[PDB]
């Protein structure tokens, strides 16, 4: 389950991922490592921005 | 300081975080809003990602019962507080005992450790460290992340950014455990310590704005007067529109010698003069002229993102995200500070020996000293009467902060603003005092009227 | 499997809402019906409140 870092820009309850795991809840402004499926959907909804962490 | 006892707490906190990472648990990170907390949050966020773990970072103004209750309802496995929590140890014991808690802070704690199990306080103060000069909140985060994985030493510059934002080097140099972080960054080549002018704006501000906005130290007759700063730099042979980093090394020495002489002539305190040239932390990772190239300029950008409810955007900058840096600059005061005090100079309370202008939240508590100097250098107040600007402390809703500024000619009436502010500080309940011509005070907000009568009576008695 | 299908069209769902809708998915309502109900409420999150209102409008008891 590929995961990336995102800044969630709205309040958000715990939501399910494809792995049936729970993710959240999120306070508006939180930065979390979440499955890309959820993050990309929030990005497309203009509700989150990707953040790159160079390791 | 008992450094070895402190390192034992550092390993405890680091081992707990890594244990939950290896258990597959999301590391819940809570960090403070200012530059110290934003860098501390990014240090721990990168440390968790480097171990292959998962985090969810919240940048908050303060730890409160309402915040702890929200965190408790999330039902997490481990909560990690950075740059806060030292004053909330019993609140955390009560509402988060069901989970692992790690507090990484440098503020004086109410208890030297937790009584509950799987709760570790990582704080150097109980081991003999100076809270305001031996290590900052980001420094504690750095120690914990370095114990988790020595590759996290590549965040040494980010930690110093928070240390400079926390004014750990207020006297021009670093002390205590900060020096261990600086040596780490030097070994990795990610930071360099210059001996230069310590004023803000060596990367992005013109030289006249660098001088006019000087606060640590202030420059007499120049702080708060952009016109005199432009005039002064021209007479000394400098382009006032040039940036400090663009000067040759010989041109910088010329500026330093000229500024130091100007401060000796106009009776600047020896403390202010000794702090003009000192440690300035630079990072080769960024181009010169970039805001991130210098620690103080970097810490200034982070504090800006924190005041616009965009703290994690500042965290993303510390993690190397280039788009977040571009977003922050497009998203982002002294000109409005002068416009406010001029267009609202009907709100003052002139007594028999001073002015008192309470601005509320309209002026930051850090710009109060500049605002008082601006009232003198803008045809607003009689230069023979000292000026005191007051503003609500952004860190305490029940407190207010003020600075007392006057001119040299007015000093020749018996005035001394340090002894005047030290007297009222010990008659209202709070800090206060300073030097002869410049001093500050912090007292309860509900006794502003008592301050004006006492400070005028104290000044008139001099 | 409505978690993946809603995610395919950029829709999130809470675990409690999945509890109330999973058994009814594809039997009593279509993915398009649930998506249209959510979009007309101006949301892309399917929570327990939206789920109960959705089953109510559909007559699913």
């Amino acid at each position: 389950v590929p995961k990336e870092a995102y800044i969630i820009q709205i309040d958000l309850p715990a939501v399910l991922g494809p792995d049936m795991k729970e993710y959240g809840p999120f306070m508006a402004g939180d930065m979390a490592i979440i499955p890309t499926v959820i993050g990309r959907a929030l990005v497309e909804r203009e509700a989150a921005r990707r953040v790159r962490i160079f390791l | 300081m008992d450094k070895e006892a402190f390192l034992e707490r550092v390993r405890e906190g680091a081992e707990l975080i890594k244990m939950h990472i290896e258990l597959g648990h999301t590391i819940r990170l809570i960090s403070h809003r200012d530059a110290d907390g934003i860098t501390a949050g990014a240090i721990l966020a990168k440390a968790v990602a480097r171990e292959g773990g998962t985090f969810q970072l919240s940048i908050v103004k303060q730890v409160s019962e309402e915040l702890i209750d929200q965190l408790a309802r999330e039902k997490r496995e481990i909560y990690v507080f950075s740059d806060l929590g030292s004053g909330s140890i019993e609140l955390i014991e009560e509402k988060l005992n069901f989970a692992t808690v790690v507090v990484a802070d440098h503020h004086p704690p109410e208890k030297d450790s937790f009584s509950t199990d799987s709760h570790v306080l990582v704080n150097p103060v109980p081991f003999g460290a100076n809270s305001v000069r031996d290590l900052s909140g980001s420094g504690v985060a750095y120690f914990v992340a370095r114990e988790m994985n020595r590759k996290n030493r590549d965040m040494a510059y980010v930690a110093i950014v928070g240390a400079v934002g926390d004014m750990q080097e207020i006297d021009g140099t670093f002390h205590g455990l900060n020096l261990e972080i600086i040596e780490d960054g030097k070994e990795l080549g990610i930071l360099e310590v210059r001996k230069e002018l310590r004023l803000f704006g060596r990367e992005s501000r013109p030289l006249y704005q660098m001088l006019a906005y000087a606060t640590n130290p202030e420059i007499p007759e120049i702080t708060g007067d952009e016109r005199k700063a432009i005039e002064w730099l021209r007479a000394k042979g400098f382009d006032p529109e040039m940036k400090y980093w663009q000067l040759r090394e010989e041109e910088k020495r010329k500026l330093h010698e000229a500024l130091l002489v100007h401060m000796i002539k106009h009776g600047a305190p020896k403390e202010a003069i000794d702090r003009l040239i000192g440690d300035v932390v630079i990072s080769p990772l960024y181009p010169e002229g970039d805001v991130r190239h210098e620690a103080r300029e970097f810490a200034t950008l982070l504090n800006a993102t924190g005041r616009l409810n965009a703290g994690t955007l500042g965290v993303a900058i510390c993690l190397g995200d280039e788009e977040a840096y571009k977003v922050a600059r497009k998203m982002l005061e002294q000109i409005e500070a002068r416009k406010f005090i001029i267009q609202n100079w009907n709100m003052v309370e002139e007594g028999e020996h001073a002015y008192v202008f309470y601005a509320g939240k309209n002026i930051r508590d850090t710009l109060v000293g500049i605002a008082a100097n601006m009232a003198i250098n803008a045809g607003l107040a009689d230069p023979e009467k000292p000026v005191v600007v007051l503003a609500d402390s952004d860190e305490d809703e029940n407190l207010v902060k003020g600075s007392a500024r006057t001119t040299e000619k007015a000093l020749e009436k018996g005035y001394h603003l340090g002894e005047a502010l030290k007297e009222v500080a010990e008659k209202l309940g709070g800090e206060g005092g300073g030097h002869a011509i410049a001093a500050g005070i912090r007292f309860p907000k509900n006794r502003i009227d008592e301050f004006i009568k006492l400070f005028n009576e104290a000044l008139g008695r001099q | 499997m409505l978690v993946e299908d809603l995610l395919k069209n950029n829709y999130l769902i809470t675990p409690s809402a999945y509890y109330l809708l999973s058994d009814h998915y594809k039997k009593a309502f279509t993915l398009a019906e649930l998506i249209k109900f959510a979009k007309n409420r101006g949301t892309f999150v399917v929570d327990s409140n939206l789920a109960r209102e959705f089953l109510a409008e559909k007559g699913i008891i």
